[PDB]
């Protein structure tokens, strides 16, 4: 703690002095012990026990002092409760160098992942999100004027909120001009979209629509006479047309995300105004309008948190103005509307939200979307054994202090005692929230507090606890309002997403693609790696949008609305699903595609550039290559699919029964990439089960606190350091062997978008863009869904590698590789003699097919018996060579050799 | 047979209100029997004829065997003052277990009030409550007073510690310890064994439920603000009572067992209060049409009473009830809370303005509450009584050398279960038929399960004579067989909860016979004959897959897309009526609560009106709005409405209305 940093001396000076004295005495004692390491000699030194106990109690007292300092640092800046004790020690110690601070900002704030400082790192100019979006403070804060970490971080947070408020005011000022007009100019609209953040743009659109609808309803007091609601709907349609025209062109990814968020929100507003408000509704106080989430902007208010008010039914909320960056916006389906209504009603009554339902219906996502709608920091606590008391208690304290939201992914996944303790803590917090709204004590004078960490903790009124289920504990039955989220509306989520992607026939495409995925989940066989859920559907939809845009770009460099959108959709579906399908399910998939998409066919990518280097590499490695229906067509298709998912993402996983062309596929792919792209390929084949987890990743010395890297970590560190220049070279870490939830725990943070290996010692390794982590496994039977979902996959069924391919490889190696020139001649003669028997319907194939029917003491595998047969034929050739050596005159003749090989083949079979 | 055929009052006896009172002398005995033997024979007859009166006949048998008024003491109120005075030692705690949603502290507090002995009532929710209760019990056992511990089911470990602590000698004899708690399995067994358990249940009835609701709500809340608040609260209480009494009829009336507890009632009351305050700023009475009816209906259909509703049909039923009750017509003198009640009688809305009149009207409700009050058919009570009698029989069986009987049962099962059906499938030609692939999967699954079951039964048989060794899997299987629970390794398809092994093997034999017929039809002509098969959805392991295969086949013929096909259902009289290019015959469908004539539904008192032959037609969707004279009836798999296969659109007769179909739980069943 006290020597890895330099700023620790200023924060805790007197404790630093006491520790220096303790360390001096300890070093003197250690030097005395070193001169006589004998146990009896050490024990016989004058007063070892007395000085040792003095050091022990002094170290204890300074440890409680440091803990108290950490607690006061947490109390001064409440967001410090989210980071750990070691993380806080690093933060306070490394306050001078902000580089070590930026690795924590994604844990305290919501969207903030870094801070933009000055040239000398003196003033915090602004904040930056994870996606690169930057918010510049209107009045930048200075670290030199407020050197203490907590005070300048609090100034940063307050200035963030103020800057968001001012930007919202300006964006609303612009969007009121945009809204009260027709035939919006695309240029000015796009400039406005680029000017403001995605959160701000969406919020401004919502505010403008809400005020417009409120004004229209107020002017319609008499009735339907002189109805401007039609004008509001026409304005929304015009804006949607402008956005749909804009998304069809080439846009930056950030502006693309802003455009699709705007399209989603404008589609929701169009649906609301077209039907839910135009059904003979003329009063602003009617519940048909009060039920909808209305936004009211009052820029005249001085306080930033009081400027914007979000109201749904009788519940009124103040926007928290927390920076969120660019978050994924859910399509507001009627189920999402019901979720918002129920959760807001629960929050108004100071209860909790328990949206129970089957996994994958968006309960946690809906809770997060509602929290982001009100601008509140939302924390999700996964209960899939990545759970702990020591973090959760202080996280609850932080939620109470700062006023953020806390959602549990699946509370029933918690173990019984852990579940009971967390239920007790949640009950305490929720009882505090309930007393916060006492009818007799509505004017809260004394602060409402709860008993967390055996101490009083102030509870912010804006916080909330959401417990997603799949029943609730008896403690929380009377405190949480349940909500059944069982069947998500996929035929609308797909439609809105396809419309945002630029598709002009989104409704038909959704009505075709949702039942098709239902059929795939039903008609196709049951496999562990199959995923036809809502996330897979959304991924396929974004891939289809990317494919359509790529086709538009290709056609332009050679309006353009005549594309076969169904063909693009099925091409995306195939490119995403076929690689992970067993050979039995491919005809079923194509039959389902024909059933749902009639007469629309899928043509693969030719890839003739790489499909010639593949042929050359296969020729020079004695393999068999063929295109499509020819022999080896399925294998080269699997190789090309492996190349496709290699391009798409890192963290591959080639699965298939033992005996398929798995290792050869990626070896040939690596060699073909090396010969084609000119980039040398190096592959590190690692068996994870051969060595222990400590040897695989490294171990931290219990006493010395010295870290020695493991095999995988050593490989990654070597690839990163670039002492030899392994960059500009394709590095492939192939994890040949079996996969279990034990050794892949540290790899989960690498396989996902983090690409980040966190070591126990603290050192963090970043995955370079030229490294792919391949999993060459066999069954995928003991792998958690977390690892499978994070990895692109190609399935190598046994039908991929036919027996004729094995025979051709064996004969080619016999004719080329010497079993050590006369030996080569003997091998070629033997191969010529035995070639007729190694045919499609020859003696060997029929004998093998029959032999599968017999009973064997061990499970008969095709390659085991084939390899034994090849070895014994090699020994037959060796015997022929030995006989020729024994008879220098009159060697083996062609008739005698023919008879000997013909009989030896039967003997070996 | 001859006895029932010759008798002519037997028919009118079958339809009597209480057949158990006058059971005809039907058994043939050479010598006169004792009254107990007569009771046994009449009980057997009641089990055969009109099993719903089995509970009443069991009561009569208990009266004839153990003496009349044996159960009369139970009907009297629990005078537990004598039980806390004597028959309970101070060492033994008095456990007051209540059904979830009920409170037992009232009785004990009242007996303390009349016995002028104070109780240190303590809630065990908080952690400080542990120390408070410890101090209270110490002081009360030193002095000799009484102590209470409310909601102790929340602290199981602390309950075990309390049980350990109480085991020591307790110096005072006037000490009594009461543990008010909820009936939960988390309570320790030792505490239950060491104390006197008292089970408290809420009395059944709409009147009792509404009285409890009105007593719970303070008078100040109801008598406040516009006078319409009292009527709104009365409507809310009636709605809560209706939806809570419909829960007792779990399959028919609410599908599942939702909570619908006091929390939902309090939330609804808060919503009513807030919205009536918002709409009515002043204390003056507001017009009934100015009540925010839409707000109340939406918030009590989507947030309160609706959050825990998952399937769409219970939500539809809840919306029907809310739109019927919460409307501006409720404030008129002609409003009818429930119609058709007891045939012609109606529950007229009371004409009151204050809480007192509504409470008096509640107290004047007649005791003769039929299920027609709730909107359910009156036969729901009969069905519930039959189910309760079946449960009683099951309990008596559960509370009742095995090698011989297991051997004979397994041999009889082997004779019953068909031997073996072979996979006659996987033809390269005509694989394009979705029906062929679906029946391939069904035949493969059925054959695999049949082989597994037959091998396991043969193993059990061989071990019955001890001709072979016994393994762990076999031990578990034979234990579940002797105990009567179906093996978990045998359940590869959807099975109704609590299905006996005999019923399971009979159903499996029927399914295997159907699959054999399917295989024979496929072998005889090919996949063309697969189309013209009157398959029964109940026999099929996954009927939804059959519906999907039907849709795919009808699309592939004529080359349509699956999105454009909608299901049209036509019920034909002939069990073998000719099918067109799109109709697939489906047999075994049973309609509950209604009868279909010429594809037109009509409400009926009789349940389970079997459908002769159901023709499932997939026609191209014409994109039209369905008329107001059709109903979307669910098609569940079995009598336990837990799995939804698909929905059917039937046209109703012009006399009835769809709301009555919705609230009577009319649905189609595969089995
Ligand atoms: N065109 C070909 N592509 C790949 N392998 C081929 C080809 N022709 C013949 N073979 C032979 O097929 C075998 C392929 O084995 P491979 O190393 O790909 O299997 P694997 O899945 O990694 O093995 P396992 O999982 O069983 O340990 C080799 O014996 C190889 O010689
Ligand atoms: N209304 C919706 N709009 C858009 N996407 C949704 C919606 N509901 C769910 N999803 C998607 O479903 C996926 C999984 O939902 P998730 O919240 O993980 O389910 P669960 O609540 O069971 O964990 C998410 O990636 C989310 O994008």
């Amino acid at each position: 703690i006290f020597t890895g940093s330099a700023d620790i001396k200023h924060l805790l000076p007197v404790e630093t002095q006491r520790f220096q004295s303790i360390s001096t005495e300890f070093l003197a004692l250690m030097k005395k012990v070193s001169k006589s390491p004998l146990v009896m000699d050490v024990l016989n030194i004058q007063g070892v026990q007395r000085s040792l106990e003095r050091l022990a109690d002094l170290l204890g007292k300074i440890q409680k002092a440091l803990g108290e300092y950490l607690e006061r640092e947490r109390s001064s800046f409440p967001r410090f409760y989210f980071v750990g004790d070691e993380d806080l020690l690093e933060i306070i110690g490394n306050s001078k160098n902000v580089a070590k601070l930026q690795k924590h900002f994604k844990k305290m704030f919501a969207g903030v992942s870094s801070i933009i400082l000055n040239e000398d790192n003196s003033v915090v100019l602004g904040i930056s999100s994870r996606e690169g979006e930057e918010v510049m403070f209107k009045t930048p804060v200075s670290i030199t004027e407020h050197p203490k970490i907590n005070e300048w971080l609090t100034l940063v947070e307050k200035e963030m909120r103020v800057t968001l408020a001012k930007l919202l005011a300006e964006s609303v000022t612009e969007v009121e001009i945009f809204g009260k007009a027709t035939s919006i100019d695309p240029n000015t609209y796009i400039t406005w979209i680029d000017k403001y953040q995605a959160q701000l743009v969406v919020l401004s659109a919502q505010i403008a629509w809400s005020e417009n609808v409120e004004t229209a309803l107020s002017s319609m007091g008499g009735g339907g006479d002189a109805a401007p609601l039609h004008s509001v709907l026409s304005n929304v349609e015009v804006t949607l047309n402008v956005l749909a025209d804009s998304v069809l062109m080439e846009q930056p990814p950030l502006r693309r995300r802003k455009l699709e968020h705007l399209i989603t929100e404008l589609v929701h507003q169009r649906d609301v105004t077209r039907s839910l408000i135009k059904s003979k509704i003329d009063n602003a106080k009617s519940f048909e309008w009060l039920s909808q989430m209305r936004f009211y902007f009052d820029p005249k208010q001085t306080d930033v948190l009081q400027q914007l008010s979000i109201q749904m039914a009788n519940a009124k909320f103040n926007y928290g103005f927390e920076y969120l960056g660019v978050q994924d916006k859910l399509v507001q389906t009627p189920l999402t509307d019901r979720c918002y209504l129920t959760m807001t009603q629960a929050l108004e009554a100071r209860l909790g939200g328990s949206p129970f339902g089957p996994a994958g219906t968006g309960k946690t996502e809906s809770v997060k979307a509602l929290g982001h709608q009100l601008g509140r920091f939302v924390l999700v606590f996964n209960c899939d054994e990545t759970f702990d008391f020591q973090a959760m208690g202080r996280i609850f304290v932080g939620l109470c202090q700062v006023g953020a939201w806390g959602c549990f992914d699946e509370f029933n996944r918690l173990e019984e005692r852990m579940l009971s303790a967390v239920s007790q803590q949640v009950q305490c917090i929720q009882e505090a929230l309930r007393e916060h709204s006492n009818p007799n004590y509505d004017k809260t004078s004394a602060p409402i507090t709860c008993e967390l960490l055996n101490k009083q903790v102030k509870v912010s009124p804006d916080m909330a606890i959401f417990i997603t289920m799949n029943n609730l504990p008896d403690n929380l039955k009377k405190l949480f309002r349940s909500l059944a989220m069982t069947k998500p509306d996929r035929q609308l989520i797909a439609q809105v997403m396809l419309y945002s992607q630029g598709f002009r026939t989104a409704e038909v495409l959704a009505n075709k693609i949702v039942p098709f995925f239902k059929l795939c989940d039903e008609q196709l066989s049951s496999q562990s790696h199959y995923d036809f859920g809502l996330r897979a559907l959304k991924s396929v939809l974004v891939s289809a949008g990317n494919v359509k845009r790529e086709r538009i770009q290709k056609i332009k460099r050679e309006i353009a609305e005549n594309l076969p959108e169904q063909e693009i959709l099925i091409q995306s579906v195939c490119e995403t699903m076929v690689p992970k399908l067993v050979a039995e399910d491919i005809p079923l998939l194509f039959s389902l595609l024909s059933d749902v998409f009639p007469g629309v066919q899928y043509h693969r990518g030719e890839m003739t550039a790489l499909r010639e280097e593949l042929k050359k590499v296969c020729q020079e490695m004695y393999l068999t290559y063929g295109d499509g229906e020819e022999v080896g067509g399925m294998w080269v298709e699997k190789v090309l699919q492996l190349y496709q998912i290699t391009q798409i993402n890192h963290g591959l996983m080639m699965v298939g029964p033992s005996g398929s062309g798995k290792s050869m596929a990626w070896r040939v792919l690596l060699k073909a990439l090396e010969r084609l792209e000119g980039v040398e390929g190096v592959a590190h084949i690692i068996d994870p089960k051969a060595i222990s987890k400590d040897h695989l990743y490294g171990t931290l010395d219990p006493n010395t606190r010295e870290w020695t890297d493991g095999l995988f970590t050593h490989v990654l560190r070597k690839i990163i350091d670039s002492v030899r220049g392994e960059l500009q070279k394709r590095q492939w870490i192939v994890f040949d062997g079996d996969v279990d939830p034990e050794w892949v725990e540290n790899l989960n943070s690498v396989l996902d978008d983090n690409k980040l290996l966190t070591l126990p010692n603290g050192e963090r390794l970043s995955l370079p863009p030229n490294v792919r982590i391949m999993f060459e496994v066999q069954d995928l039977k003991y792998a958690t869904l977390a690892t499978v979902s994070r990895c692109g996959m190609v399935w190598f069924s046994e039908d991929v590698l036919s027996t004729d391919m094995i025979f051709n490889n064996f004969l080619a190696r016999l004719r080329s590789i010497p079993l050590d020139s006369p030996m080569l001649q003997i091998q070629r003669d033997a191969a010529t003699i035995m070639q007729p028997y190694f045919t499609s319907n020859g003696l060997v194939t029929k004998a093998l097919e029959h032999a599968f029917q017999l009973e064997h003491i061990m499970d008969l595998t095709r390659l085991r018996c084939l390899g034994s047969l090849f070895s014994m034929l090699h020994q037959a050739c060796r015997n022929v060579a030995q006989y020729n050596a024994n008879h220098p005159d009159f060697p083996m003749q062609i008739e005698q050799l023919e008879r000997y090989i013909q009989r030896y083949l039967v003997y070996a079979i | 047979i001859a006895k029932v055929q010759a008798d002519e009052q037997f028919g009118i006896w079958l339809d009597s209100s209480s057949p158990e009172q006058t059971v005809p002398y039907l058994w043939s005995e050479e010598t006169p029997a004792t009254p107990i033997g007569q009771a046994i024979h009449r009980l057997l007859l009641i089990q055969a004829f009109r099993p719903d009166r089995l509970l009443a006949m069991a009561h009569m048998f208990v009266s004839t065997n153990l003496g009349e008024s044996f159960m009369s003491i139970m009907e009297q109120p629990l005078d537990l003052t004598h039980i806390v005075g004597t028959e309970v030692k101070p060492n033994t705690p008095v456990l007051m277990c209540s059904v979830p949603g009920y409170d037992a502290s009232g009785h004990v507090e009242d007996l303390a009030a009349e016995q002028n002995t104070q109780i240190t009532s303590i809630a065990i929710g908080s952690a400080e409550g542990f120390n408070q209760a410890d101090k209270a019990i110490n002081t009360a056992v030193k002095s000799g007073r009484w102590v209470m511990l409310k909601n102790v089911h929340l602290a199981p470990g602390w309950l075990m510690q309390l049980e350990k602590k109480l085991h020591s000698l307790q110096p005072h004899a006037c000490f009594r310890l009461f543990l008010t708690m909820e009936i939960n399995p988390k309570v320790p067994v030792n505490l239950l064994r060491a104390g006197r358990i008292f089970v408290f249940e809420p009395p059944p009835g709409v009147k009792a439920n509404m009285l409890r609701t009105f007593s719970s709500i303070p008078v100040s809340r109801i008598c406040k603000s516009p006078n319409e608040r009292a009527r709104l609260y009365f409507l809310l209480a009636w709605f809560h009572a209706i939806i809570q009494e419909r829960l007792r009829y779990a399959p028919l009336g609410w599908s599942k067992k939702y909570e619908f507890g006091e929390s939902d009632l309090r939330s609804a009351c808060d919503t009513v209060d807030t919205w009536l305050d918002d709409t009515a700023k002043g204390r003056q009475n507001i017009s009934p049409d100015k009540i925010p009816w839409s707000a109340l209906k939406t918030l009590m259909a989507q947030s309160i009473y609706g959050g825990r509703v998952d399937n769409e049909f219970d939500q539809r039923l809840l919306n029907t009830f809310l739109e019927r009750l919460f409307t501006t017509r409720s404030f008129d003198s002609e409003f009818k809370l429930a119609c058709k009640v007891d045939g012609h009688k109606d529950i007229q809305m009371p004409d009151g303005i204050r809480r007192e009149e509504f409470v008096q009207w509640v107290e004047l409700l007649p005791d003769t509450q039929t299920p027609s009050w709730l909107g359910l058919p009156n036969n729901a009570e009969r069905v519930l009584l039959t189910t309760q009698g079946v449960d009683m029989i099951s309990k008596m069986l559960k509370m009742q050398a095995w090698m011989r009987t297991l051997h004979t049962t397994a041999s009889n099962w082997l004779h019953l279960i068909p031997q073996t059906l072979s996979h006659l499938k996987r033809t390269v030609e005509n694989i394009k038929d979705p029906l062929f692939r679906f029946f391939e999967r069904e035949v493969k699954m059925g054959a695999k399960l049949l082989q597994d079951v037959r091998q396991d039964l043969a193993d059990v048989v061989q071990v019955c004579e001890g001709k072979k060794k016994q393994t762990n899997y076999l031990r578990t299987l034979i234990n579940e067989l002797v105990k009567g629970i179906l093996p978990r390794s045998w359940s590869h398809y959807t099975v109704p909860a609590g299905m006996t092994v005999i019923q399971w093997v009979s159903d499996f034999s029927e399914r295997i016979k159907q699959l054999q017929n399917i295989s024979l039809a496929a072998a005889s002509g090919g996949a063309k004959e697969l189309k013209n098969i009157h398959v029964c959805l109940g026999g099929l392991f996954v009927p939804e897959a059959y519906i999907t295969a039907t849709r795919q086949y009808v699309a592939q013929a004529n080359s349509w897309s699956l999105e454009e096909l909608c299901l049209e259902v036509n019920v034909t009289t002939s069990q073998g009526a000719t099918l067109d290019a799109c109709s697939f015959g489906v047999t075994g469908l049973k309609l509950q609560g209604a009868t279909c004539n010429n594809n037109k539904l009509s409400l009926s008192n009789a349940i389970s009106t079997a459908l002769p032959l159901t023709q499932l037609r997939w026609v191209k969707q014409t994109n039209t709005e369905k008329k107001a004279s059709v109903v979307t009836l669910p098609v569940y798999l079995n009598f336990t409405r837990a799995d939804l296969i698909f929905t059917v659109d039937f046209e109703i007769a012009t006399k009835e209305d769809p709301r009555s179909f919705y609230e009577r739980g009319v649905a189609v069943l595969c089995t």
